């Protein structure tokens, strides 16, 4: 469900994801160490609604926070 | 194609 | 160093991301992860084609215009 | 600027 992330040294934490859904898990990451499961929609990205918003838009929310990262996936 | 890495 | 042979997945993708022709990361579940590919490596051949020094968006083309059978050269 | 393949 919630899943806290860290952001490493590139500022990311370990994602590949298209049209709003998570396809891929980065080996050696903050969403490998924590569990984030692929084939799953994103929902809320640090508490904010981002079911049905633009991928340039999710990707926009993710670049702008800060270090911790906590995603809600279903 | 079109992915985004985060 | 060495020669790894990976295989496109159903979404065109062997697993792997990269910048500055080096591999940054590799995808859990993955051709790449299963065929031992290295990060922190830099790419010297794809399908026999010297990309030592070309950008990132030709390198990008090279392997999304490849066959299912991508064969990179690291160092 | 990273790219995935």
């Amino acid at each position: 469900r919630t899943i806290t992330m860290h952001k490493d040294s590139t500022g990311h934490v370990g994602f590949i994801f298209k049209n709003g859904k998570i396809t891929s898990i980065v080996k050696d990451s903050s969403a490998a160490r924590n569990g984030l499961l692929t084939e799953h929609n994103i929902c809320e990205i640090n508490g904010q609604n981002v079911i049905g918003l633009k991928d340039s838009q999710i990707a926009d929310i993710l670049s702008t926070s800060g270090t911790v990262v906590t995603i809600t996936i279903m | 194609t079109n992915e985004f890495y985060a």
